[PDB]
């Protein structure tokens, strides 16, 4: 059922505080969807980088959700309050769901439905590979790109422009 | 330069 999805906006997903987000209010609006760590070498560079750009492009229409995780060297342990709490000392407005699981049979439907899209085709497979995977998705909730674990977000900035 | 994530991952893919 999952697969017969065309758009982001067809799915629901649950936020960092335990509340049920329908994501088609990111109708309209240019999204980078992110699986995080908090204990990952690139932890800092990726949050920062993200709190940035919702900072200055939040006002053309650029969304981001921040989904946490475990499956990648076991660098997410905590709550997702503690999580949450995480997120806060980098001052992240954007985004957070509750943690979830991006690859395997008991993985997040969206994840599902992002990993097999015709531009969010992975290198090696479509599992996501590490942690800071990120997907680019458009107005109408198309998936655009897909930037791998090395790719800093700020590498996805000169994208923006081709979608709002 | 070698793989930062290595031997976790080996920077294989995305």
């Amino acid at each position: 059922d999952w697969r017969a999805a065309r758009s982001m906006h067809e799915f629901s997903a649950k936020d960092i505080d335990g509340h049920m987000v329908n994501l088609d209010k990111y109708r309209g609006f240019v999204s980078i969807v992110t699986n995080v760590a908090s204990q990952c070498g690139k932890t800092e560079v990726n949050y920062t980088q993200l709190v940035d750009l919702h900072a200055r492009y939040a006002e053309r229409g650029l969304r981001i959700l921040a989904f946490p995780s475990n499956q990648f060297g076991k660098q997410e342990p905590g709550s997702n309050e503690e999580i949450k709490e995480f997120a806060a000392g980098y001052n992240v407005k954007f985004d957070m769901f509750s943690k979830i699981e991006v690859n395997g049979d008991d993985a997040h439907p969206l994840w599902k439905w992002m990993k097999i899209q015709p531009k969010g085709k992975g290198i090696l497979g479509n599992a996501i590979k590490w942690n800071f995977t990120k997907f680019l998705i458009d107005k109408n909730g198309v998936v655009v790109k897909r930037y791998g674990p090395m790719e800093e977000p700020l590498v996805i900035e000169k994208d923006l422009p081709h979608y709002f | 330069v070698p793989c930062p994530y290595l031997p976790l991952w080996n920077c294989a893919g995305k």
